[PDB]
C-alpha cells in the first residue's frame, strides 16, 4: 500500500488490524513505528514543494508509549531507538526515547552498556 | 435468456479497500491514533480508493477529492521522469 | 519482485519496510520471469522407489520381471 499505491491511510488500517490478531509480536510494532515516521517524511517534502503536530512525529510517538507498555523488555525499547536515529527529522523524538532508556529501564546490563558505547562514538590516538 | 432473481449480486471477493472501511476502534492504541487524527485535518481513510454509500461540507470533500486526485497525478507525473532518465 | 517498488525509484525515505521472510529463505518462486526444484524432488522420490536396491548383488535369485494377474491373485 505504501511504497506502490502511495496510500498511507489504507496501510494504517492494515497495521492496526494486524495488532489485534497478534498483540505480542514485536516485529509488528517496529514496522508500524517505522511506517508512521515514513508518513512524516512524505508530509515534510509535501510542505516544501508548496498539521503541525503530525509533522513533528507525534503520531509515531503514541506508538512508542503503548508498545513499551505491552512489551516490557529492554531490547525492544532499544530497538525502537535504532529506527528513530535513522530518521533525521525530529531529533527530540530520539532525545525523548533515549532519556527514557536510563530512567525507565534500570537494573539491566544492556541499558548501561548502550550508554557506554555511545560515549565511545598520534594526537588522534 | 432471462436470469432470476433479477437483482444483481456483488462479486465474491472484496478488494480490501472496501473491507477496511468497516473496521472500527476498540483498543487504546486505535483510540489515541483516531483522536489525534480527527482533531487535526487528516482523514482516516482514502476518499477515492474507499467508496461510500451511494451541502457546503459536501463541496469541500469534493474539493478534497480533486486535490487527492491531483496528487496521484503528480507522483505519477514525477515517476515517469526518472523512468525516462534511467532509460537514457 | 520481492522488493522492487516505485518508491525505490522516487527516493522519499531513507529505508523501506522489511518483511522478515525472504524468497531465498523459502524454496523460492515456482515460476521465472526472464531468460526446477520440484522436478528434482519427483526425480528423487521416484528413484527411492527403485527395484535396484541395497543387497541387490547379495540376492541369489532376482525376482521375476513380470507376472500374470492370475498368479498374483
Amino acid at each position: 500500500e505504501m511504497e506502490d499505491r502511495l496510500s498511507s491511510e489504507s496501510a494504517r488500517q492494515l497495521f492496526l488490524r494486524a495488532l489485534r490478531f497478534h498483540p505480542e509480536c514485536p516485529k509488528l510494532y517496529k514496522e508500524y513505528f517505522r511506517m508512521e515516521l515514513m508518513h512524516a517524511e512524505k508530509l515534510r517534502k509535501e510542505k516544501e514543494e508548496f498539521s503541525e503536530e503530525i509533522l513533528k512525529g507525534e503520531l509515531a510517538w503514541i506508538i512508542y508509549k503503548n508498545s513499551v507498555s505491552i512489551i516490557k523488555g529492554a531490547e525492544f525499547h532499544v530497538s525502537l531507538l535504532s529506527i528513530a536515529q535513522l530518521f533525521d527529522f525530529a531529533k527530540d523524538l530520539q532525545k525523548e526515547i533515549y532519556d527514557d532508556l536510563q530512567a525507565l529501564h534500570t537494573d539491566d546490563p544492556l541499558t548501561w552498556d548502550y550508554v557506554a558505547r555511545r560515549e565511545l562514538e598520534q594526537a588522534k590516538a | 435468456q432471462l436470469v432470476f432473481p433479477l437483482e444483481k449480486e456483488e462479486p465474491a471477493i472484496a478488494p480490501i479497500e472496501h473491507v477496511l472501511s468497516g473496521w472500527k476502534a476498540r483498543t487504546p492504541l486505535e483510540q489515541e491514533i483516531f483522536n489525534l487524527l480527527h482533531k487535526n485535518k487528516q482523514p482516516v481513510t482514502d476518499p477515492l480508493l474507499t467508496p461510500v454509500e451511494k451541502l457546503e461540507e459536501a463541496k469541500m470533500r469534493r474539493a478534497e477529492l480533486q486535490r487527492a486526485r491531483a496528487l496521484q497525478s503528480y507522483y505519477e507525473a514525477k515517476a515517469r521522469r526518472e523512468k525516462k532518465i534511467k532509460s537514457k | 519482485f520481492l522488493n522492487s517498488t516505485k518508491a525505490k525509484l522516487l527516493k522519499l525515505t531513507s529505508s523501506s519496510i522489511d518483511p522478515g521472510l525472504s524468497i531465498k529463505q523459502l524454496g523460492g518462486l515456482y515460476i521465472n520471469f526472464n531468460a526446477t526444484q520440484i522436478k528434482e524432488k519427483k526425480k528423487n522420490e521416484l528413484l527411492q522407489k527403485a527395484v535396484i536396491t541395497p543387497d541387490f548383488e547379495k540376492n541369489h535369485c532376482v525376482p521375476p520381471y513380470s507376472e500374470s494377474k492370475y498368479q498374483l491373485q
